[PDB]
């Protein structure tokens, strides 16, 4: 098992995770805050090596990618009229996690 | 380029094999791979602790002082979000490939177009690539990315990762942004607020507060977020808020939570290579790992001479070898693949 | 309001460690 | 239909009793609705008889196995504020039982409203000392998965080690009581089968063995339960008291109906 | 912890800097040895009241 | 005798052999016992034929039973110098086996001699992946036990999980095997039980089915092993190759007796 810095906070108190409309939508989310222009330099003149190097370690160090059983989705409402997921505004786009 | 670095590693341990067979040569295959394995995680350690986490992170390890048997080194479920992310906001849209001369060559797309750089989104889970063939593709791919500066230490994500991510499921493509917060969320992950708290930060109580130099310029990413969370401090996650932290550095947070997952692991570990009870090294093989930089390892591996590479590969100064041709970003690069 | 403010420490050492319930506990 | 997952997306069910007093019941009223629908095939006049003979019977083994299975032979019920899970310093207003059988004890915590902290507090917990098991291993894997605290003090309070002997006199009354529980059912089928057979004093006199061995399994259970000394079971700023259950009292009244049908039996046979 | 220990080691325990939930407490077998036999050295034949 | 702790000093028993294949060698040398005191009574010259009937119904039976419970089907044996235990770099000179059965497999470390590091290494480990049982949860168990490192590698080899594929085909290769031996365990008892009915014909038939299923479970077993992509066990400086042990060999001996007997007897008919 991984460590806890805090006690798990899930909905229930035990796994059920906190979601919507507690919490904001993740596609919202990842809009309001990641979205902005490519090609700013890092301001440390870090290079692209040593963030794929990063990743070589994190891969050695944790990796809780993989689904679990039994067969629990936690699944993405995509706001309607999402650019990239919801481009046709059918506002039923779901992405499946 | 994960699979590149897989690729370095795995050469730099056939040939530490091959190097302890011509000083040994009375050692059979066990012997040889256990000792070259003993020598390749040494050096990986060193390189991971020593050489990376200073560079990437400001901060540097304090001094190994000896096993500790009952720390617990376990990974939190903190670090997986705070490391996911802040690797995440400095992922390029494109990755030079250079040649050992300094020439930065054109990239044979699968359209059979020519590019200035490999797109990122295209070459995820890449079965074969037309400009990936040989070992001297994969050197080149080693050196134009430690050759090219990464992205900005910021909230942005390219369109790489936060729209065009490998979809696990229905989906070609997905948001990597989103598949994390949905991860945290997944793993019962702290507030923000108590994530600070229970590291010993200063409390934080206006949304301005969260990231100063952020909020001083025009960026109203800030009020946005607090309008997403009904101005409500107290129900910001604790992976967002590390994204709005970080200002050429990762915040406080997951920067305190990096450091401190890192030295659990070092100190927790007794099979650390400075770990002198563990009978792994002597006093001078721990002095000639110590000495060794990923520089080094590209250098053996490669096969070319150090100076075309900077001596420390993680950072890229004025006046080291090769600068690359200038910042990437998507103009130029072949489209990504639609979802 | 209850004047019991803070969480009861319990009597056998369990569920003191937060993710090692068993650390201190009696019969450890 | 597919596309989306899951397939399913609503909660899933939980059976809305005990499935073993739920089989029960079930195998009995399938045996009282086909006996019901036997009966326009019976002859005559011997049908309200027959009827009251047949119920009767069904609903003396029907009470042997339910009381025999029920864990509700010693019961308890105090509503109180009480500390609710660890690393929480939040109290929760709720029911605790206490549910003592004879193969161990049910634990219930209910939230009054259920719906309490953010959480669902509807806790019924089981915890055996049946022969073959080991009630200390159920504690320790109780802890291990991390039950409410009342549960957990209330589970504690009848570990074998625990200073008030709860665990010794009560696995000793539950062991023996459903012995002689059991060779009630035994004479109860003997019951059946012999006022199938022409001899009808016999069966009578099987039929009083029932009564007795009902009565016997309920003086035992008293005697046994009785010798305990008194543990006192303080949750939050009150005391939790036991009595014999609706168990005890089935167990009463239908050991009291098979020895007076028994002595009726015999009475008439002795008169007829 | 402050009074006792340092009385009866001489050494006083470093200034208190937190609540470590990753170290592990539990006792050592070479601890019951060693305080027991720390203790039962210092025992006296008779006791004044 | 008393006033001295414990009463009983000496070192405990353990028992020479596989309990199993003990118990069915027992059970059959006491019916060829009980037979051979009933001899006498046997008539006439049908004694030595009659001898020959029963010991050889007999030996297929306990050939049946021990094959199908012997763990001995693919075994593999190498002497090498390999690390013992965790927290010690000595290292111990011993021979490693594996025997893999019908229902699992068992890995054995003997040292070379057994008295190394002031130890005794006789380990004989078994792992089951029998129907209803959990593979990796004895592995995990082992693992907690802390069992000596050579049968952590062969127990771990077996792990569904395990990049060489050798789980899923064994055990789907035992597990089938297993059912047709029970099946021609089935076909040997009709086999006798139709030999004592005047209808010797027809036991004659169950005999040759009890052969051809022993040979259909013995193909199966080549077959599903076969398919395994090769997982290369390399301890120390050696590597570990497994061949069919003397279960298949038995298998295929008792199944070639059974066929030909039952030919015998079906060609013997129909010529007298
Ligand atoms: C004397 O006592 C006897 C013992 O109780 C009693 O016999 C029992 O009778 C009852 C029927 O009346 C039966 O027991 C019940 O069975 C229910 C169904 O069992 C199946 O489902 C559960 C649920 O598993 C899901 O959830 C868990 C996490 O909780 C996951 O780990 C699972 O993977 C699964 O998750 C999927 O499904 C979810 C559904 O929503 C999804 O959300 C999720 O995403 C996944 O898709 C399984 O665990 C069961 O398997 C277990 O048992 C089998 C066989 O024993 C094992 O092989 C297996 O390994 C497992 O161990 C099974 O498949 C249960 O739901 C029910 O459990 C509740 O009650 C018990 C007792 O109090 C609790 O211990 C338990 O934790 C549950 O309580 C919580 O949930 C309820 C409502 O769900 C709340 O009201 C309650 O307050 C508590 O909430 C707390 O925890 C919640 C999270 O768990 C949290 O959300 C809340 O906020 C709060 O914190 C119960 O066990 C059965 O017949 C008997 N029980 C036995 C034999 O053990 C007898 O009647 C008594 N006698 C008398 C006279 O009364
Ligand atoms: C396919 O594989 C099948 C599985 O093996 C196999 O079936 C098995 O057949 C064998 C018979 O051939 C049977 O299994 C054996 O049973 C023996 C007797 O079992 C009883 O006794 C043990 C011993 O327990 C004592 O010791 C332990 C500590 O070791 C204590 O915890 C106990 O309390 C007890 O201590 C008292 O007694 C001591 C005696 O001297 C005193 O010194 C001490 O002070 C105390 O007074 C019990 O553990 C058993 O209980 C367990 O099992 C039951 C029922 O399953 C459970 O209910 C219970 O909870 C327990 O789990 C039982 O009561 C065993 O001794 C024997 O065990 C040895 O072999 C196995 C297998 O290799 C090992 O795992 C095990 O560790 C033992 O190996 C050590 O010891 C032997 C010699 O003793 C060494 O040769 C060996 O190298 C190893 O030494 C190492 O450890 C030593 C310390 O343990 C150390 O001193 C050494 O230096 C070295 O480090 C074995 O299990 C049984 O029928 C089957 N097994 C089953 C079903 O599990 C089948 O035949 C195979 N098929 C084929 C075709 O071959
Ligand atoms: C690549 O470098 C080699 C020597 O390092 C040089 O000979 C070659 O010309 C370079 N490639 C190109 C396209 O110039
Ligand atoms: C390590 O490098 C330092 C200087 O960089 C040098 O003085 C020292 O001798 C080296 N040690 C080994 C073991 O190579
Ligand atoms: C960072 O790299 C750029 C080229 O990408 C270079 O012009 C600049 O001088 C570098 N900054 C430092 C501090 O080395
Ligand atoms: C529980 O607390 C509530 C409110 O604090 C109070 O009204 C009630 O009387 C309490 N019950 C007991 C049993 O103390
Ligand atoms: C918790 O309960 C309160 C009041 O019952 C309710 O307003 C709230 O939505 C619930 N959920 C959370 C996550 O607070
Ligand atoms: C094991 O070691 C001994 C002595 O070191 C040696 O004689 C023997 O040949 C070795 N066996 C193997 C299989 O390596
Ligand atoms: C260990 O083995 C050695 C040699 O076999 C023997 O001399 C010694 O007595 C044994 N026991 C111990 C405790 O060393
Ligand atoms: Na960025």
């Amino acid at each position: 098992r991984l460590q806890r810095l805090v006690p798990a906070s899930y909905a229930d108190g035990v796994y059920q995770p906190l979601g919507e409309p507690h919490l904001p939508n993740p596609r919202d989310l990842s809009n309001t805050i990641s979205r902005g222009p490519a090609g700013l330099a890092s301001l440390r003149n870090r290079t692209v090596l040593g963030v794929f190097f990063g990743y070589h370690v994190l891969s050695d160090l944790v990796s809780v990618e993989t689904p679990g059983c039994p067969a629990e989705f936690l699944n993405i409402r995509i706001p309607p009229g999402d650019p990239m997921f919801d481009p046709d505004q059918r506002g039923d786009v779901v992405l499946p996690f | 380029f994960l699979q590149a670095l897989g690729l370095l590693w795995f050469r730099y341990h056939n040939l530490w094999a091959q190097r302890l067979a011509r000083q040994h040569p009375d050692w059979e295959d066990e012997e040889l791979f256990q000792h070259a394995r003993k020598r390749v995680i040494a050096t990986y350690q060193n390189i991971a602790v020593y050489e990376w986490l200073p560079s990437f992170l400001q901060k540097t390890l304090p001094e190994y002082t000896g096993y500790r048997p009952f720390l617990d080194p376990s990974i939190s479920s903190e670090f997986v979000a705070a490391s996911e992310q802040f690797l995440s906001t400095m992922v390029p849209p494109g990755v030079y490939m250079r040649n050992a001369s300094c020439h930065f060559q054109g990239v044979i797309n699968r359209n059979s177009s020519v590019s200035r750089a490999l797109r990122v989104c295209n070459s995820y889970w890449s079965r074969e690539h037309p400009s990936l063939q040989s070992a001297e593709d994969v050197d080149a791919l080693l050196l134009g990315m430690a050759s090219q500066i990464a992205e900005r230490e910021d909230h942005v994500l390219v369109e790489d990762v936060r729209d065009f991510w490998p979809g696990p499921l229905k989906f070609s493509r997905t948001d990597h942004l989103a598949s994390c917060l949905q991860r945290g969320r997944d793993l019962g992950l702290p507030s923000y607020t108590k994530a600070r708290a229970a590291l010993g930060l200063s409390p934080i109580t206006r949304w301005q507060d969260i990231n100063p130099a952020l909020s001083r310029s025009n960026d109203t990413v800030l009020e946005a977020t607090a309008a997403l969370y009904n101005q409500d401090l107290s129900w910001l996650e604790l992976l967002p808020g590390g994204l709005l932290e970080s200002h050429r550095d990762p915040g406080p947070l997951f920067s305190t939570i990096v450091l401190e997952q890192f030295v659990r692991l070092r100190d927790g570990d007794r099979y650390w290579f400075e770990n002198t009870r563990n009978g792994l090294f002597s006093k001078k093989e721990i002095e000639e790992i110590r000495n060794t930089t990923l520089q080094d390892v590209l250098v053996a591996v490669i096969n070319i001479d150090p100076s075309a590479l900077q001596p420390n590969v993680f950072v890229w100064h004025k006046g080291d070898p090769c600068p690359q041709p200038r910042q990437l970003s998507t103009e130029g690069l072949p489209a990504c693949a639609p979802s | 309001q209850n004047p019991i403010s803070w969480e009861v420490q319990r009597f056998d050492g369990w569920y003191n460690n937060l993710m090692e319930h068993r650390w201190g506990s009696k019969g450890s | 239909l597919g596309h989306t997952f899951p397939f399913y997306a609503g909660p899933k069910p939980t059976f809305p009793m005990d499935t073993t007093l739920a089989s029960i019941i079930m195998i009995f009223l399938t045996a009282l609705a086909t006996f019901i629908v036997i009966l326009p095939g019976i002859r005559g006049k011997t049908r309200l008889f027959w009827l009251l003979r047949v119920v009767t019977s069904l609903f003396i083994g029907a009470a042997i196995l339910a009381v025999n299975f029920s864990s509700e032979w010693s019961v308890g019920q105090v509503s109180t504020n009480t500390s609710y899970k660890a690393f929480s310093s939040e109290w929760i207003s709720a029911d605790i039982g206490l549910q003592v059988g004879l193969g161990g004890v049910n634990i219930t915590l209910t939230g009054t409203p259920v719906q309490q902290l953010n959480e669902t507090i509807n806790y019924n917990e089981e915890f055996t000392w049946r022969l073959g098991e080991n009630y200390a291993e159920e504690y320790a894997k109780a802890l291990e998965k991390g039950l409410p605290d009342p549960v957990l003090y209330l589970a504690e309070k009848f570990t074998p080690r625990s200073p008030c002997g709860l665990y010794r006199q009560y696995r000793l009354a539950g062991h023996y009581t459903s012995a002689m529980l059991w060779v009630a059912f035994l004479c109860w089928l003997l019951a059946n089968v012999m006022l199938s057979m022409p001899v009808l004093v016999y069966g009578g006199y099987m039929l009083l063995a029932t009564g007795i061995f009902q009565l016997l399994a309920l003086l035992f259970f008293s005697m046994a339960t009785s010798l305990t000394s008194p543990c006192p079971l303080h949750l939050g700023a009150s005391v939790l008291h036991t009595h014999h259950g609706p168990a005890f009292w089935i167990t009463l009244t239908t050991g009291l109906l098979c020895v007076l049908l028994g002595l009726a039996m015999a009475v008439a046979h002795r008169m007829q």
